[PDB]
């Protein structure tokens, strides 16, 4: 599980322990002239509609991730915070489609998505003319909760339920993680209005 | 003196109702005799306080208890009731299923009248809906497929009840997160049971899980009154109570195989003198009866009260 | 600034309660204040039942909340209310002049 591709593995107060101790993120941003520019580079690329680059392109991927969440918590634009969570979680969808089945469950556990493996259920379909195989099970009560803000394809009718567990495949497990990343980023910005940042750092991101 | 009220009063005196465990946390409602306005916002803490109320305060033609639990059940302000969860409900109506014979007549002259009032006698017209045991057989197929879905696709443990009139009831008593489902989280369950969004799986095995194996066994969707499942605040008819339009016991069905639609559903014994309104050759409680207008007939109380509550005539005396 | 929107929600309305939710109230709670999608359902429902002369259903309220979340619409300004629905401006100003 690469930390360079998934910066949300390391916590903000865990990456800072490389710099000895006490050096908070506010200390680096006041001295670093380019960390703020890398965060604004992602914010201004969501407004135009272009893609967001993978976090393997930065030298400090964990810091760029948290300074972008902090810069959005200073702009206070709800329509922009929402627009970022879609483009950000969409950037991870491509990195998730090239991941093994063991690391996909390692992420869903860190997102508190109660999803485990099970005996694979195979069945045939006429419209697809393939052999479908479901090998991930999620409880239907948790399934209705995860697909709360999704399309009609995620409705309970077009799924395979058995003893109260919805059976998912590989592309559906990725579909629930992308919706969970979009959800956590929305949650992770609400309690960021707490720490009174030095008023000079507020004017730098504005 | 209403003769039907005495039959109902005599029942609730000795009859023991099937009340839930958390009895003090549920709103009670009923429909009194000779009225249509509902008396609700009632709170009872034991089966003896409810028995006191039904016998001496307000006799129920219909008797219900809320599916939702409330910390303050007898409060009219909605948020003051403190909603804390509700059971999952399913109702199977015979409206969509069999479509039965139905006549509308005048209780005086006896001629068939479509309008609200007979033009000769200036009286309100009455309607009779012939509930046949063949309709119960069709409705009994849906409760079997419904219980199958709730047990094999959701892992739930549902109970089956006779509605007391036309259909059946399926209730799932839940205390955990199953009782906190939203109104829209219950509609995805309802439309899953009805097979709305369920696509046709045309080449699946009969042993496949979910709807893949069920669509290939020849079973389609389940015909339910989906409005009961969507509502998070519903009034469950109390089991072992009496229905207002038949006088039958709301009996729990432990096994769907040995359920018979006969006179055993009615608790009343003895005989009554029944004065019919119309000459009709109809099926009543599993057997064919021929009534003659204005000619009294001595039939069992179970069959006499049933015909009275379906507007087919009048019960004049008890023997 | 959106100070007057919270004032109307705290008091209530009379005539145009649906038009204030569709074009102003629901857009502010979801796309400006940023409350929960279900938290705004109770905040909007308690606003409609002030004069109580009417009934609103949770079906139409969820349809407006989920509608402005996708279309990303922002609440109307008081100057735009004067242009479009002039009947709603007097209904709001009567509530604003009450303080
Ligand atoms: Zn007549």
């Amino acid at each position: 599980l690469d930390v360079k591709k998934y910066p949300f593995i390391k916590s903000l107060d865990d990456e800072l322990k490389k710099y000895g101790g006490g050096i908070t993120l506010t200390d680096l941003l006041l001295n670093s002239t380019t960390l703020i520019d890398q965060a604004k580079d992602r914010i201004q690329k969501t407004k135009s509609g272009d893609e967001l680059p993978h976090y393997v392109s930065y030298n400090e991927p964990v810091l760029v991730f948290y300074t972008t969440l902090l810069s959005l918590a200073i702009l206070n634009d709800v329509k922009l915070i929402r627009r970022y969570a879609y483009a950000e979680a969409k950037q991870f969808r491509s990195l998730l489609h090239t991941e093994n089945e063991e690391n996909l469950l390692e992420i869903s556990k860190l997102l508190d998505l109660k999803i485990n493996r099970c005996d694979p259920i195979k069945f045939y379909l006429e419209k697809k003319r393939r052999i479908i195989q479901k090998e991930f099970c999620v409880h239907f009560i948790d399934y209705l909760k995860y697909t709360k803000d999704l399309k009609e394809d995620w409705k309970l009718s077009g799924q395979i339920l058995h003893k109260g567990y919805v059976y998912l495949d590989k592309n559906q497990l990725i579909g629930l993680i992308a919706e969970s990343i979009k959800s956590k980023i929305v949650e992770m910005i609400r309690p960021l209005n707490l720490k009174e940042i030095p008023e000079k750092l507020k004017s730098l991101i504005e | 003196t209403n003769l039907i009220k005495s039959f109902f009063r005599n029942y609730y005196l000795n009859a023991e109702l099937e009340l839930p465990k958390d009895m003090e946390l549920r709103e009670f409602a009923l429909q009194p005799f000779g009225s249509d306005t509902y008396v609700r916002h009632l709170s009872f803490s034991s089966s003896e306080e409810l028995r006191d109320y039904l016998v001496n305060r307000n006799l129920p033609l219909h008797l219900f208890y809320s599916s939702a639990r409330y910390q303050l059940p007898s409060a009219r302000n909605m948020e003051e009731k403190a909603w804390m969860g509700s059971d999952l409900l399913f109702d199977i109506d015979a409206d969509h299923l069999c479509k039965l014979r139905s006549i509308r007549f005048c209780p005086v002259c006896g001629n068939a009248v479509v309008s609200e009032k007979c033009e000769r006698d200036n009286v309100e017209t009455l309607e009779y809906v012939e509930m046949t045991s063949e309709c119960i057989k069709r409705g009994l197929e849906q409760t079997r497929n419904l219980v199958e879905i709730l047990e094999d696709d959701f892992g739930l443990k549902p109970k089956v009840y006779f509605s007391g009139n036309r259909g059946f009831h399926v209730q799932v008593d839940c205390y955990g997160n199953c009782a906190l489902l939203d109104s829209d989280e219950r509609k995805e369950i309802a439309e899953y049971v009805m097979g709305i969004g369920v696509p046709g799986y045309p080449g699946g095995s009969e042993n496949a899980p979910g709807w893949v194996g069920r669509k290939n066994r020849g079973i389609n969707g389940v015909t339910i009154d989906e409005q009961v499942t969507i509502d998070v605040k519903r009034l469950i008819r109390i089991p072992n109570s009496l229905h207002g339009k038949s006088g039958l016991i709301v009996k729990r069905v432990p096994n769907l195989d040995d359920f018979e639609f006969n006179e055993t559903l009615s608790p009343f014994t003895g005989y009554t003198i029944f004065l019919p309104y119309i000459t009709i050759e109809t099926e009543v409680l599993g057997s064919i009866i021929k009534l003659n207008r204005g000619i009294p007939i001595k039939i069992k109380s179970s069959i006499g009260i049933y015909l009275h509550l379906r507007n087919l005539g009048e019960v004049k005396a008890y023997v």
